[PDB]
Formats: C-alpha cells, structure tokens, sequence
C-alpha cells in the first residue's frame, strides 16, 4: 500500500503517457494493485474532462469485485 | 464566442453519454 | 499567521470534557494541530500534560508530529526547537519520540532543499528499525 | 491556484490524506493544502506600506466573529400556575385597584426607541486594511483599489496572494516590520 | 509490542476441511488442530487442517494426543510441507460461537506455547443457505483489567467484519479474550476449476423437452390470461375519482394491475423462443 501510491505518484500530469502503465495495472488479478492503478490515473489526468478517462473509471466502478 | 461555444457542446455531449452509460450498467444489474 | 491569531480556546475545551477513554485522543491532537496550522502558538502542550500522558503506542508519535504543524515554515527557528526536543535528549528508550520528531522536520520544512535534507541524511545512516525508519 | 494552473502541494497533500483508513498520522499531510487567503502590498523589496482601501459588498458586512462561548445559562425556575378558576375575574379588579395607586400619586417612567436602529444603516463595506490583509476569496473582485491615497496600486489587484503597489510621487513612508 | 487490528488468511482447502468435520460428527463436539505460519507481526495465515481422534473427555486439553501429534507432524515433514502449528479448533453446534469454560482453559497452555494460537470456532449445524458462521478468537491477559482492553490504534478496518453479536458478547466478549477479522485468500488456478468443473452441463444446452409436455403448458398459461385479461378490463372501465391512489390501497388484493400482468406473457415469450430457436438450429446442423 505504501507502493500503491508511491507508483500513482511518481507520474503526474503526464495525460497520455501513462496509459500502458493504467492499463497494465488493472488487468492484473492483485486487489491492491488495481486499486493502485486508480489512484494513477487520478493522478495522471488532474483537472482534465477526459472522456476516456470517466469512461473507463466509471467502468470499473461498476464491474469490479472488491470494495476498496 | 462561437467557437467556445462549439466546443462546450462537444464536451457536454460526451459527458452525458458517459451517466447515460452508467445508469444503463445499474438498471442491468437491480435486475441480477 | 502570528500577527492574525484569533483561534478559540473553548471550542477545543467544549469537546475536550465530551472526551471520553477512547482513542480520539490522537483525534484531538490533530484538530489542534489543523486549527493552530503555521500559528507557532503552543498552549496544549503546556496548559496540561496529564492528559496527553495518557494515551500511548502511536500518541506519541501522533504528538510530537502535531508540533511540527504547529510550526509550519518556522525556517532556523525550527531547527533548535527541536534541537531542544532532541532525538536523543528527551528520553534515549522511547523512539516514538525520535521517530515523529523526525517525521516533524519534515512537516515544517516541505519544499525547501537544505541542510535538514543532509542532516536526516546522517540519522537515516544510523538508526534503529521499527519507528525510527518511519519518520525518517 | 490563482491564475489557472493548479498547486503540487494541494493536490498531493490531500491524497495522501484520504489514506486516513490505513494510517492515522498520515493526515499531518493536509497542512501542505493550507494556502492564505490574504492579500499582500509590499511596494519595494522592503517596504510594505500601510496603506487604506475599501470594500464594494452589496449590502452587507461578514468576515470572521467567532464569538460565542456562553453556557446558556438556563432556568427551570417555575411551572405556570393554570388554576382557571374565579382566579380571571380576581385579578382584574386587582388592576382596577392600582389604577387609583399608580396614575395618581407617582409614575412618570418613559423610555427612547430607535437610537438602536440608527448605528445600522450609516455602516462600513469600506473597511480599511493594512499590507498582509485578509479576505474572503469569494470577495477578490468585490475589493477596492486604494485610489483615495497617495499611494496608488499598479498590478492588476483582482485575485489574492501578493502585488506590488506605485508607490506614487515623493516622501515615502510608513514601515512596519515586526 | 501491543495488538492491532490484525487479519486472518485461510486457504480454501482449510475452510473446506472444517465444514466437512463438523458435518462428520454433528452432535459429539468435533475437535481438531490447525496448521500455519506467522508470516509478520500481526496477520496470520493457515494452510493446512488436520483433525484429532474422539476422546471421552470432550473439549479440552485431555483431548490432545502428543503421540499422534508428532507422528502426524512426522510424516508431513517429508512429504509436502514442514511448518509450524499456529493454533486450533473445535466444534460448536448448540451455539453460533462463544469460548466456554473448559475451552478458556485449554487455550492458556496454547498461548504459553506459542506467541498467540487463534482459536476457531465453528457451527456446522447453523451454516445452511449460502453462508458460514465462522469466527476466531483471541485470549486476553489480566494486566489491563482495569484499562480498556484490545490495545487497537490507527486504522479503520475494524468496525467491520461482525459488529459484537449478543448472543456471543453475553458470555466473556469483550473483557476476556477479543474478536479478530478474517478473509479468504482467494486464488486463481483453483477459482475457476472449481467453478466451471462443478457446475457444467454440454448437450443440455440444446435439448427439446419436447412439444407433448411444452403445448399443453401453453394450452394452460392463455386460459387463466384470459380471465387476468378480464379482470385487467374491470379496473381500467371502472376509472373513478374515489382519490385513486386512496382508492387503489382499500383495493389491494395481491392482485392484477400491473404485477399479475406481463410476468406470465415473460415466461410465455421465453418459453416458446428458447423452444423455438431450439428447433431452427437442430435442423440447420444436422444433414
Ligand atoms: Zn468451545
């Protein structure tokens, strides 16, 4: 947990190249590390009104398994 | 003026087919 | 922040009798500390200590933290309150003073490159384990 | 922030701040998101001036109390006595009988209305400020220039943190370092 | 060195050995031992469940056999994996889980043994529908009996789990020993061999059940739809302004408006689809 912000962290504002990062750490099976991925692409896309971004968010807002 | 406009709409447009996607996900699931 | 001091004592005194033996002891100690933000000014930890005597195990750690925000960017003056509050001084058995002690340098001063930066530097050298390396 | 962009420290410190589930001292870290509300008029590299300006509010004034520290001091005191009996007719005689005791021997008392009401209307919404002057960021646009004093700003003043005032024509004055 | 809010790892073999022992002897207070490793300070993990033979005594630290204890731990040395014992448990079926009298005693020899040895408890007979009533516990001392017991500090995964049920805090919750939080190491190369392996059906998919069982359950379904039809007709010609919403709940009957509706005409479209393209695909296919 200290490294699931620790890596949503070390990129910031960076709003398109962190999006092989994002989709690697969701499509893992690790609890922990797809929630460390959503805190990445909150961190990735500060401010913005990305489509993509809400689109995919809210997805897995719905889907997924585990509360945290 | 109208190109802020135009652009506004565009975003405005995306944005509302994003909640409308959402609520079509939940009234799928309350039937589950 | 020192010449606009108009914080209230006795809201902090009207939720400090509703405080009861559980853990809002470190739920106390960081309101203080967010409503005395940069304010420099330190009348809890003088008026009474028995009661912040009492919790422990992370209290300390939590207090000693919630000096440092007391004294938010409190440059040169800052080193030798701490120089008085020392790692090694106050007591060598307990490291939850040494732990958040240095986990307040940090707190005052944020984004400001210097000595302090070489000065933990030397202490991250040598230390103990468990909640020395945390603040650290 | 200010113009626009937005603050590294503000954004970081609150995140870290949500993490208050899995470590409590990790909320220390919301102190990074504490950014003055205050204005400030240092002129030269030195000198902040003590300079008066105004305010534009549209009726009103607001702006920092905390007064209240009363322990409502209250009283049980009595229960009403609801005997409604002969008691009605009783006590109505009884008032006929101080209208003989009072309005013809001595009663002159008299009171003043409305000097109340009249300190209310003539008020401020041009309160004066000193250099490190604190404001409401709803009210960065509804501020006043300091045009009625010798020492005039220059930057565009619409937004809080800190300016250069003109410190217009010669004999300059007014330090205050504390 | 005091406790936190700690966490509990089962394997999914463990869970299963448990409820299958209880089921065993359901009346007889089965007991059992239960094998782990301290992976940290304060989260626990247990692999492996093995039980113990019946004793006369019941419960208690008589029902331990050290012979039959080091031999079974003997063969596991060599065979799969050598690790620690990290605790026990038994059976309780007249009750969901509270620690009785001879339990409390046999667990201060286990915490003299080993660092904390969680005890389990488990009701076989009360779990039934889809889920388990499983909980561990953890002995208290005496030297802060006087001071608020379970030393828990800065964290916010406590409150959930169980809230202290009365059933259970009626008896020595929460000044005698204290409630642990428990999760399931769930993992992938058993989830789905389980789920796909137990649950599967391949021609079924594409079978009839004919057409002399199917035409007369359509025969059936239209008639009383006729008469819900009817009875459909009666409240909408009637349509009278006795405050309808007033007049509807002096009305209810459990009845008609819109519940009793399309929820047949639902199961009649998907009967006859299914049944249908049932039908259309087996002679596409074949020859
Ligand atoms: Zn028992």
């Amino acid at each position: 947990r200290g490294l699931a912000v620790g890596i949503a962290l070390v990129m910031y504002g960076r709003m398109e190249e962190a999006d092989a990062l994002i989709e690697s750490l969701c499509r893992d099976k690790d609890p922990i590390l797809r929630r460390s991925g959503m805190y990445t692409v909150a961190m990735a896309y500060c401010g913005s009104g990305n489509n993509k971004a809400i689109r995919r968010l809210l997805h897995v807002a719905v889907s997924d398994v585990n509360d945290d | 003026d109208l190109y802020s406009r135009y652009k506004k709409l565009q975003q405005e447009l995306e944005f509302l087919e994003v909640q409308e996607e959402y609520i079509k996900d939940e009234q799928k699931n309350l039937k589950k | 922040l020192i010449r606009n001091n108009n914080t209230d004592l006795m809201i902090l005194k009207n939720t400090k009798d509703a405080v009861r033996n559980s853990v809002c002891h470190t739920a106390t100690v960081i309101a203080n500390s967010f409503m005395h933000c940069g304010t420099t000014s330190d009348q809890f930890l003088r008026d009474n200590l028995e009661w912040l005597a009492r919790a422990t195990n992370w209290a300390k750690f939590t207090a000693t933290a919630s000096l440092g925000v007391i004294h938010k960017g409190h440059e040169k003056e800052a080193l030798q309150l701490m120089a008085t509050y020392l790692p090694k001084d106050t007591s060598p058995g307990s490291a939850y003073q040494e732990g958040g002690g240095l986990y307040a340098l940090g707190l005052i001063h944020a984004n400001h490159g210097g000595d302090i930066i070489d000065y933990l530097l030397n202490q991250l050298k040598n230390a103990s384990n468990d909640i020395v390396r945390h603040g650290g | 922030s200010r113009t626009g962009h937005t603050h590294m420290p503000s954004v970081v410190g609150v995140l870290v701040f949500t993490q208050f589930w899995f470590w409590f001292p990790l909320s220390h870290f919301l102190s990074l998101a504490y950014t003055p509300t205050c204005v400030i008029g240092l002129n030269k590299d030195l000198k902040m001036p003590k300079v008066q300006y105004k305010s534009n509010c549209k009726p009103s004034t607001f702006a920092y109390p905390a007064p209240l520290e009363v322990p409502k001091e209250k009283e049980k005191e009595k229960v009403s006595t609801a005997v409604l009996s002969i008691t009605a007719k009783a006590k109505k005689k009884e008032k006929e009988k101080e209208k003989k005791e009072e309005e013809k021997m001595e009663v002159d008392e008299a009171e003043k209305k409305e000097e109340k009401e009249k300190k209310k209307e003539p008020e401020p919404n041009f309160q004066l400020l000193d250099n490190p002057a604190r404001v409401m960021p709803a009210q960065l646009k509804v501020l006043t220039m300091p045009e009625t004093c010798r020492y005039q700003p220059f930057k565009p003043l619409s937004i809080g943190g800190i300016i250069i005032l003109k410190d217009t024509s010669e004999d300059i004055e007014e330090l205050v370092e504390p | 060195a005091v406790d936190t809010a700690e966490q509990v790892y089962i394997s999914s073999l463990a869970l299963l050995k448990m409820l299958k022992h209880g089921r065993a002897g359901v009346p007889m207070e089965v007991m059992g031992l239960m094998l782990g490793e301290f992976v940290d300070d304060y989260t626990v993990r247990v692999i492996d469940v093995f039980a113990m033979p019946q004793s006369g005594t019941g419960v208690s630290v008589e029902a331990v056999d050290p012979v039959f204890q080091a031999k079974m731990l003997d063969m596991l040395k060599q065979t799969g994996r050598p690790e620690m014992v990290v605790g026990w448990y038994h059976s309780h079926p007249g009750f969901g889980c509270w620690l009785s009298g001879v339990d409390i005693n046999t667990q201060q020899s286990f915490e003299a043994l080993s660092e904390r040895a969680v005890a389990v408890v488990v009701d076989p007979i009360q779990s039934v529908k889809g889920k388990v009533v499983i909980d561990a516990f953890r002995l208290i001392n005496a030297n802060m009996m006087v001071l608020g017991h379970e030393p828990r500090q800065t964290t916010s995964n406590l409150g959930h789990l169980n809230k202290p049920s009365i059933q259970a805090l009626i008896h020595g919750l929460n000044r005698h020993y204290y409630s642990i939080t428990i999760n399931y190491r769930k993992n992938e190369l058993e989830q789905k061999m389980l789920l796909n392996l137990h649950k599967k059906s391949w021609m079924e998919g594409l079978t009839l059940q004919d057409y002399s069982e199917h035409c007369k359950h359509n025969e059936s379904v239209v008639k009383e739809m006729l008469e819900l039809a009817k009875n459909y007709n009666k409240a909408v010609e009637e349509e009278d302004k006795m405050t309808p919403e007033q007049l509807a709940i002096k009305n209810v009957g459990k009845q008609d408006p819109k519940r009793h509706l399309e929820e047949h005409v639902d199961v009649l479209m998907t009967s006859n689809i299914v049944q249908c393209l049932a039908a259309m695909l087996d002679t596409v296919v074949f020859k």
